[PDB]
């Protein structure tokens, strides 16, 4: 029993140079066997005779999606971690500057929402992936959807301050 | 009436010992001096245990069922208390100074570090009856060479890991069969080992010492025999570790130093999560919640208590009390909070139910001598030794007025107008009374005529006549208002301290230095009657003095007295450890309360143990301060002839026990006494003490519920009033329907009117049935609100308790629904377009 | 009759008083969330509000 | 300080100081101690001070 | 002295035998009744921003830099009962059907069944940070369903005359959080009708107002004069 | 704004503020340059007047108490 994760040709060279830190938790912590098909540009994970294949698939799928090495190791460990993918889909007007509104100047809005909601976000052209806990993904996604659908920067930043406080608060 | 019990201990959130949380960490248990306070932090309330150690307590633990507590004092007299019944189960004397006590996680054993022996006893049941000897000893291990500083149980209650002043730490199995798994000792520290903890899986052992090293011990090979794998250091140079704890599940090491700084680390990687400071005094206690989210720190020098959540960097509470330095108190005009004027120069406004301080005010640069409320809880006046009276708005929290004299004197007592135009203050070095207007700030008058220091001032609340009384053995009555400038001096037998004034202004009760409380008619200036109180005063013997408590003249008089609000009783306290209350018609002692049994305070024992009196001096006047482990308490910086200065380190004697102010509650049948241990709050409650009112043989709870089931509602209500049983009154009260509240409330007899009013008050403060309680209040005020007005002082504490319900829960709810109505009308009536 | 007409007049004036309170604080609050500033960090936020507060200086006596 | 404590705080006060205090505006929630409750939710400046 | 004994006669209404009376939950369905809980929960909800701003330390604590980013989630194995440690149970809106929260799922199911009793039970259950964090995230963007489901859930709530100070603060928290979008698409039919029937039930709350007005005015007159 | 500082001439100010609020656009009123140094000046005065008129309604119930006594008279 096996899984195949297709590595796109824009995350291929980081996979090869950081490959030597990717396969050791895949081959001794997880006890899988791992091959990298250079023909199909894919990663194959097979099970030996001696429920972790989905964990390894999510590990390399996070790296495939665009999350860094330590972020992917954080997904491989830390059972309470999830990752949500969505396109914008809500062109000059709407597509070419809603993503500029998520980013901001030097990505400071994305950095602010990452630190406020304790997720971390990779923003493609229009493909947003979010790695966090369940409630953390909920709040980061609500704020990202907010500032692609139109909200004032004061409103989204006040909501970010408030969500940081209430997510870290007991009671 | 007279059946007061010790309810609460306001002030002093922490004195000495370890903080504990509950298991479901809602309450925290804090060692105040020899009591234990328990503050419920979610249900915002608080209580203090009634029992009392004879010295300052040093160790606290309660098991994680929450069902029983054990508290050990600073020479090993343990007390096991039932935590739910609030009654003490056993008194057990361990023979020497126990550093720590801990229950097991499975509750069934406890262990304690008595000297250099770790002794494990097994916990008696809460369901079993009290025996002569309930504790059955499991074992006593002796492997340390000096005193043990800490215990730690493992997660399974299987091993125990103890840390000593001797520079090691040891692990002991509980039972004999696992003796080979736990026989190692952990050396390598340069100083006292302050803590030794397991990891979550019990594979790593962390040992933290006083000099600042934490060692990680692992069962590895260099066979397998507990190597040390990494030493981490705090590198705090001058400061050193005072308290350590570890939450093993969240891997959180919390460490407090002797400089107020505490750091909290994520331990096996040793990454500083946070570092911040309580203050400048050392952190004597760190304790952690069961989920590891709250950290309670206690510093013992200023008596302060933090609980702090480290994720959301925020203080759940940051409180600080006052040991021994509290000059005055005043109830708020509804009995919800008490204002405390304290000798370090500050005002503190303590909530009574939740035992915490809401606001504090530091604008006096010296010891605040008196506080007094005015303008019905809106303004509050205080006078201090720095020469100033000043006024405080309790809305905007601003000192808006400051009154000085012209002569540079220090003020010791004050009195405000009812119609608060004029404040008045008297000193102990000037013989005049200073009369200031409050509207403008000027000095309106200086009343003269005493030939001795004006000890006490009070304005009559009804006819507004001023009564001052001074150490020239004279009470004096000044008609200030309206063209009189009239003075009436009443002489009395000895020099007066603590005048007090009836709520109707008819009479004035003075306390004298003879030991008596004399009561005078104001308008016809002749004595109505006196109480002779100097033979029902408990005056203890100090340690330093060479004259018996019988022949002493130190404290056989009352320096503070106060009327009850029906005018019929006087509570009184002084520089002695008895507070006494009397009923002024009969001039007889209703009840006397022993305010402390702490032998760490001075004037408590009347008879001192003759074993402690040696061939040269008593053994408690010998200062063993250089036998101390470090310099900051080997230091003696007590300048010699200092009495009642500041900074308890600067006086060299034991703190004497004394009550500095007594006041009755304006709303509910209680009194507060500002002792040295804190604000002692004594209150009755009607749940206990069957005290009927003219019942006959046919008046019975069975008869009352038959009359309720047969729906004679008025007969059921008056049967429950004649029972005077709180559950029965509540049952009938809730069973009467809304259709006939006004018929019952109009047919209530007039002798049961203060009972139903004070019941509705003490019920409706916390009950949820807001419209039911307001229907009953409306029906009672409409049906019988003329009897109340012509019998004001009977319903003077039952009506103040009712408008403590209307303005404090019902008006807040009405404010919320009003704001919702108006935001709706705006949000739908106006134009939001772009 | 006096009770009904007097209380009707008083509730009629405090109706528009409460309306104006909630409307004016809505106006101020939507101006704030339009263009107040951008601080997510609470310490920099509280120092920004302390620098932008209303100050008034009072003559106290020591 | 130590002369007052030695004198057992019977002293004669400092003469006079008409000082000058700046108070910012803020909620009196924020002007309080750290505890779960509060006592007043006004603003520290009067309407005639705003 | 440690337990309570029954005053029931030996020879040779269990609350009345044990001298207690557990006060019943509400006396009549036409009577307003607060929550069975602390009185301070209303004030904590209404002003929890300024209370926490008070509760912050005066300067920022000294952390490290090589601190793990998922420190709140990286526990071990006394279990945390917050809104952050909440797992989903068991095709793109703000919350998919695999990633619906408990509050949003119960709100939707109550919008199906037209009975929000379980929603209101969850609301009266959880803590003020959880209440603010659930009300502040309520899909105020394209068709406005979750806002109007919350509003007529509060309508069904304060029709029942229980917990009504909490239902009042939940409406205040709604108007505070995103009453600007309700003011924006004012005259929208669904949200205007939801506010209309909320006002239809809420306008019968002046019983409490003139009841406390009578009690305050007459109590003051009787005590002073 | 400066009529609302009286307790006498304040009703005229409240009616004019109310008709401005219910006849203009709220986004326009907010984004006019200068309309926060006015509405922050006159929120606390309206709150002061709300407290005063609400206490007038509170002490208006002595008429209701006198009526219930006058009906108890027989």
């Amino acid at each position: 029993e096996s899984r195949k994760i297709m590595v796109p040709p824009h995350r291929m060279t980081p996979l090869r140079n950081s490959w030597t830190k990717i396969y050791p938790p895949l081959v001794e912590h997880l006890k899988l066997q791992v091959r990298m098909n250079l023909k199909t540009k894919s990663v194959e994970l097979r099970t030996n005779p001696k429920g972790a294949l989905q964990k390894g698939a999510d590990f390399i799928k996070a790296f495939t999606l665009g999350f860094d090495l330590d972020d992917s190791i954080a997904l491989l460990r830390l059972d309470d971690l999830y990752i949500e993918t969505f396109e914008v889909k809500d062109t000059g007007d709407h597509l070419s500057r809603a993503i500029g509104r998520i980013a901001g100047k030097d990505g400071k809005t994305k950095f602010a929402i990452e630190n406020a909601t304790r997720t971390r976000i990779v923003l493609a052209d229009s493909k947003i992936h979010i790695l966090g806990g369940f409630t953390h993904i909920r709040m980061a996604r609500e704020s990202v959807v907010s500032l692609i659908l139109g909200s004032p920067p004061g409103k989204v930043y006040g909501n970010l301050r408030t969500v940081a406080s209430r997510l870290k608060e007991r009671y | 009436k007279s059946d007061f019990k010790f309810s609460n201990l306001l002030g002093t959130v922490y004195r000495q010992g370890n903080i504990t949380f509950s298991d479901d960490g809602k309450q925290l248990l804090s060692p105040v001096g020899n009591r234990v306070s328990v503050f419920d932090l979610i249900n915002n309330k608080s209580f203090t245990f009634e029992y009392e150690h004879r010295k300052n307590i040093a160790a606290i633990d309660l098991n994680k069922q929450g069902t029983l507590l054990i508290s050990i004092d600073e020479d090993g007299r343990a007390i096991l208390v039932n935590f739910k019944a609030r009654n003490v189960l056993h008194h057990f004397n361990f023979k020497e100074k126990c550093s720590a006590v801990k229950f097991s996680p499975d509750g069934r054993l406890f262990a304690l570090a008595s000297g250099r022996f770790l002794q494990i006893w097994k916990t008696p049941d809460v369901n079993k009856d009290r025996q002569f000897a309930p504790f059955v000893r499991h074992r006593v291990h002796a492997g340390h060479f000096q005193d043990i500083t800490s215990l730690t149980w493992s997660q399974d209650s299987r091993f125990i890991l103890t840390t000593s002043k001797d520079l090691s730490a040891k692990i002991w199995s509980v039972d004999s069969e696992e003796k080979n798994l736990a026989a190692t000792t952990f050396n390598g520290h340069r100083d006292y080992v302050m803590g030794a903890f397991f990891s979550h899986d019990q594979e790593k052992i962390y040992t933290v010492s006083k000099d600042g090293a934490v060692f990680v011990w692992e069962f590895t090979k260099r066979k397998y025999s507990w190597r040390i794998t990494k030493k981490h250091f705090f590198y705090a140079n001058q400061a050193k570790v005072k308290c350590v704890t570890f939450h093993p599940a969240t891997r959180l090491l919390a460490v407090g130093f002797t400089s107020g700084e505490f750091r909290l680390y994520d331990l096996p990687d040793f990454t500083l999560i946070q570092q911040l400071s309580m203050g400048q005094n050392p952190v004597n206690t760190v304790s952690v919640n069961q989920t590891g989210e709250w950290l309670a720190f206690g510093s013992s020098k200023l008596g302060q208590l933090l609980v702090y959540e480290w994720q959301s960097e925020s203080y759940i509470l940051k409180q600080q009390g006052h040991f021994d330095s509290t000059n005055s108190l005043a109830y708020s005009p509804d009995g919800s909070r008490v204002v405390t004027a304290s000798e370090d120069g500050k005002i503190k406004v303590w909530d009574i139910t939740s035992g915490f301080c809401l606001a504090t005010f530091e604008e006096h640069t010296s010891s605040v001598t008196a506080v007094q409320f005015a303008k019905r809880g809106q303004v509050m006046f205080s006078s201090s030794l720095d020469g100033t009276v000043r006024a405080w708005d309790l809305i905007r929290y601003r000192n808006f007025r400051t009154f000085t004299g012209t002569e540079r004197i220090q003020f010791n007592c004050l009195a405000v107008d009812p119609s608060g135009e004029v404040v008045c203050a008297g000193s102990l070095d000037n013989f005049d009374i200073h009369v200031w207007s409050v509207q403008t700030g000027q000095l309106l008058d200086a009343l003269s005529g005493h030939e001795g220091p004006v000890s006490c001032l009070s304005f009559s609340q009804e006819n507004s006549v001023l009564a001052s009384a001074s150490w020239d053995k004279t009470i004096r009555i000044w008609s200030i208002f309206g063209r009189s400038q009239q003075v009436e001096p009443i002489e009395v037998y000895s020099d007066v301290l603590a005048l007090s004034m009836r709520p109707d202004g008819k009479e004035v009760a003075v306390s004298t230095l003879k030991g008596q409380i004399s009561i005078f008619n104001i308008e016809d200036a002749k004595q109505v009657g006196n109480i002779d109180c100097r033979k029902d005063i408990i005056s203890g013997r100090f340690n330093q003095d060479r004259f018996t408590a019988k022949n002493s003249e130190r404290s056989k008089f009352f320096t503070t007295i106060h009327y009850s609000f029906d005018g019929m009783a006087i509570v009184a306290g002084g520089n002695n450890n008895s507070i006494c209350l009397y009923d002024v018609p009969n001039e007889v002692l209703l009840k006397r309360f022993i305010v402390s049994r702490n032998m760490a305070l001075n004037g408590t024992l009347e008879f001192l143990n003759s074993k402690k009196m040696t061939e040269a001096g008593s053994l408690d006047l010998i200062d063993d301060a250089g036998e101390n482990s470090d310099l900051e308490d080997r230091i003696d910086n007590s300048l010699p002839g200092s009495q009642r200065g500041g900074d308890l380190s600067t006086r060299k004697m034991r703190p004497e026990v004394r009550v500095t102010s007594v006041q009755f509650s304006p709303t509910a049948n209680a009194f507060a006494a500002a002792s040295t241990e804190g604000l002692l709050i004594y209150s009755t409650n009607d749940t206990i003490l069957f005290d009927p009112f003219d019942l006959d043989v046919d008046v019975t709870p069975h008869s009352t519920v038959e009359a309720l089931r047969e729906k004679q509602f008025l007969n059921a209500l008056v049967m429950a009033f004649r029972l005077n049983e709180e559950y029965l009154i509540n049952k009938v009260y809730e069973a009467i329907p809304i259709k006939e509240i006004p018929l019952v409330a109009s047919n209530i007899p007039a002798i049961y009117l203060p009972r139903i009013l004070k019941f509705i008050g003490d019920f409706a403060i916390e009950s949820q049935h807001i419209e039911f309680n307001l229907i009953w209040i409306k029906a009672l005020l409409s049906a019988s609100g003329g009897y109340i007005n012509e019998h004001k002082y009977l319903f003077s504490t039952a009506m103040r308790s009712i408008q403590r319900f209307i303005v404090r829960v019902a008006k807040e709810v009405v404010n919320t629904t009003t704001d919702n109505k108006y935001t709706y009308r705006f949000l739908v009536s106006t134009d939001g377009s772009m | 009759r006096v009770k009904t007409e007097l209380r009707s007049a008083l509730k009629s004036t405090e109706d528009d008083l409460g309306f104006n309170v909630q409307g004016l604080k809505f106006v101020k609050q939507q101006w704030n969330l339009r263009h107040n500033y951008e601080f997510v960090d609470e310490y920099d936020q509280q120092e920004k509000e302390s620098n932008s507060a209303r100050k008034r200086v009072f003559g106290t006596v020591i | 300080y130590k002369l007052d404590v030695l004198s057992s705080v019977h002293f004669v006060p400092k003469p006079a100081s008409t000082s000058l205090e700046i108070r910012v505006e803020t909620p009196t929630i924020s002007m309080e101690d750290a505890q779960p409750l509060y006592m007043s939710n006004a603003s520290s400046l009067a309407p005639q001070e705003i | 002295q440690f337990k309570t004994v029954s005053t029931r006669t030996i020879d040779e209404l269990n609350d009345i035998d044990f001298n207690t009376y557990t006060s019943l939950e509400q006396i009549d369905k036409e009577l307003l009744t607060l929550s069975i809980g602390p009185r301070s929960k209303m004030n904590t909800l209404l002003h929890l921003d300024v209370i926490r701003k008070r509760s912050k330390p005066k300067e920022a604590p000294k952390k490290s830099e090589k601190l793990p980013f998922f420190l709140q989630l990286s526990g071990e194995k006394s279990v945390r009962e917050g809104i952050a440690h909440e797992t989903p149970e068991e095709f793109k809106v703000t919350g998919r059907l695999g990633f619906e929260s408990h509050f949003t799922k119960q709100l939707r199911e109550g919008s199906q069944s037209k009975d929000y009793s379980s929603l209101l039970a969850t609301l009266i259950n959880f803590s003020p940070a959880a209440v603010d964090l659930e009300i502040r995230s309520l899909n105020s963007f394209e068709p406005f369903d979750e806002i109007v489901w919350f509003i007529d859930a509060l309508t069904q709530g304060l029709k029942s005359n229980k917990n009504f100070e909490l239902y009042e603060t939940f409406m205040s928290l709604l108007f505070k959080a995103h009453g600007d979008v309700i003011h924006a698409n004012n005259k929208n039919q669904d949200i205007a009708s939801a506010l209309q029937n909320w006002e239809d039930v809420h306008k019968k709350e002046d019983r409490l107002d003139d009841l406390v007005k009578f009690c305050m005015g007459v109590a003051a007159f009787v005590t002073t004069a | 704004r400066d009529w609302n500082t009286n307790a006498k001439t304040h009703t005229i100010a409240q009616r004019t503020i109310r008709c401005i609020l219910m006849h203009h656009n709220i986004a326009k009123l907010s984004e006019i340059p200068g309309m926060v140094k006015i509405v922050d000046a006159i929120i606390p005065y309206t709150q002061r007047h709300f407290t005063r008129v609400d206490n007038l309604v509170e002490q208006s119930y002595i008429l209701d108490y006198a009526l219930v006594e006058m009906d108890k008279l027989f």
